[PDB]
């Protein structure tokens, strides 16, 4: 089945607040990125032959070029100011629970799971401790799972042969928490 | 509720 | 502070469909319903903090419609293949019997941005208690999308997310069952 | 065990009555769809190598091709006219009942079930209300269950913590009904 | 008005079985009993509104028989796998003790179109007060089918639908019990 | 009781 798609993305990149902004517009036709506008360059640049005509045409209109370069402030910085009031500071505390499982054959238990869900933003720390010593190896994770509704979840598992008397602790550090969250097992 | 700006789309030939 | 705001828009033929949306660090802020000409915020709460004038987005789409026709003519036999999606199904949060939860059907790495998704419970289509996002942008030229199903956890039921895409031979079905 | 299956489907698609008809014939050999005839195309098209011979053979017989294209009227529209007298207008009113349950642990009640059965056709609306306000979240459904004998059934459940004094209403809208059906609890 | 009329037919080897039927929006209108050469309406009432000349269907099957032989030769070593069915069991309508009802055994997403179904009551085969449909078409290349069992609801009995299919290791058994 | 039409089956080689 033949399909035709005119698709563009206008990416506004921020480094340390709006201290350094960079606008990057990318144009695609079906599966090919054919042209782009890098604010750090100041003008359009063809990515493939199919995008040359537009670079030639648009680059020769000083009035229009001036307008794009200004978008770094008129669009990027402008919008950041608005979003900095509710999106940048959004915080949702995670729900932390621990629980054992098998995974392998059976008898006893070999996997300790630390489930961290329903949190935001995405940067988080999850550590495992065995009677006070941080377990660095034997860790298996599902990675940072984005839910699409502005929340994340993840599982961080420790492979172990539990010896009665041992206390395991899952420690979670996250911007929405004033103090590390711990859960023992 | 401040207004979000959007980049203007350019026309091709 | 490292952050990224992506504004994405497209027009697709022959389906005759357009889209215009904003993304913040990977999550949708809002998108414009082209037909109804209105702003739809991904999270209700967002509306009290900002606003958008939809007609501006509709103008942009009009320009993209026009440009598409130019692009079709400029390439001549530009038609090509497509990319079938990867599909995954997982619960939103830890699943506990009797406690209502949500299944997430994650559709990734595909194009064109068109799909038919069906939620199945014990093989039956479910259309109540479901929702979805519009076509979300990736770092590359492909799209991703999320579908959601509300459900009552049980040891005897089973679920499936059915996805059909032009890049697929037959419709794809990903299975999910509760396990304690 | 080796099995061999020659299977074909002739699908007649209708959009707004017989205003726009579309015939789609699909041929399968075991598990592979190998060839098809799309009336909107006018001729056979191989789906896989195994179906090429037939497309080549049948497409080169103008007499036969003319006959298939005509099936859109000789078969599709022709049959729709017949069925429009008893299948299209078929209506069977649903039986609606409400009842509470546990599902979870216990004590009190947490699930309100709206049971809608024995109805036709399949398009139906089931809404929940709490003292006049429509409950949008907390809804769980079994989906549209087809019974195979021209009737459907479905359960639409609301998750709640009932507070004495609250009145819950299940509202059902369906083509077979002149007025919405309501059941309180 | 969106509607769909599907006419389906096939011939299977080595079982030497054929089928010809009509489907309307997912439900069987009628099928032709090949042996007896007659039209069997899914609902009796249908017969007073339309009619069909069976011999036409039998001719079509004869053509399918012939074509199958051509298809076998044309593929050479075309033989392959199959798809085991999903099986579900639920009552037709709300179950009330002492009030006769019907259990439905729903067999879905399978091929070839051949199955052995057994109704069990407290582990025993039931052959009276049972019925079934022929192999019904799906949106894809697979089949679905319905089996029915009449029964008297009771708190101490239990039921099972036993389905055997080439794609299954051992016969599949789905359980059903009444609950107030 | 009007007559239902059916699509004719085609023969292969």
């Amino acid at each position: 089945a033949p399909w035709f798609l005119e698709y563009s993305k206008s990416e506004c990149h921020f480094y340390n607040g709006t201290q350094r902004v960079r606008l990057l517009v990318r144009y695609f036709y079906n599966l090919e990125e054919n042209l782009r506008f890098d604010s750090d360059v100041g003008e359009f640049r063809a990515v493939t032959e199919l995008g040359r005509p537009d670079a030639e045409n648009w680059n020769s209109q000083p009035e229009f070029l001036e307008q794009k370069r200004a978008e770094v402030d008129t669009v990027c910085r402008h919008n950041y100011e608005i979003f900095d009031n509710f999106l940048v500071p959004r915080r949702v505390e995670p729900t932390v629970t621990v629980y054992p499982t098998k995974t392998q054959p059976l008898e006893h238990h070999n996997l300790l799971v630390c489930s961290v869900s329903d949190f935001y933003p995405g940067n988080i720390e999850v550590r495992w401790f065995r009677n006070g010593k941080e377990e660095k190896t034997g860790i298996v994770s599902t990675g940072l799972v984005r839910n699409g509704d502005w929340t994340f979840q993840t599982l961080v598992m420790l492979e172990t042969v539990p010896q009665s008397g041992e206390v395991y602790t899952c420690q979670v550090e996250h911007p929405s928490l004033t103090d590390p969250v711990t859960v023992e097992w | 509720a401040d207004l979000i700006a959007y980049p203007k789309a350019a026309t091709k030939f | 502070e490292e952050h990224t705001i992506i504004q994405a828009e497209f027009y697709l033929l022959p389906d005759k469909r357009g889209e215009f949306m904003f993304d913040f660090d990977g999550d949708e802020i809002f998108h414009v319903d082209i037909e109804k000409s209105e702003t739809i915020w991904r999270l209700e709460e967002f509306a009290k903090f900002a606003s958008f004038e939809a007609q501006g987005a509709l103008a942009n789409i009009a320009v993209d419609k026009a440009n598409l026709d130019v692009m079709k003519e400029r390439s001549n036999n530009t038609p090509d293949a497509n990319v079938a999606p990867e599909v995954t199904v997982l619960s939103r949060s830890p699943v506990n019997l009797g406690e209502p939860n949500i299944l997430i059907c994650f559709i990734d790495k595909f194009s064109p941005p068109v799909v038919n998704v069906t939620w199945l419970r014990n093989g039956r289509p479910v259309t109540e208690g479901v929702s979805e996002t519009v076509f979300l942008p990736r770092d590359d030229h492909l799209f991703r999308k999320f579908h959601y199903l509300t459900f009552l956890p049980s040891t005897d039921d089973f679920y499936d997310c059915e996805v059909d895409h032009w890049g697929l031979e037959e419709p794809l079905r990903k299975h999910w069952e509760f396990e304690e």
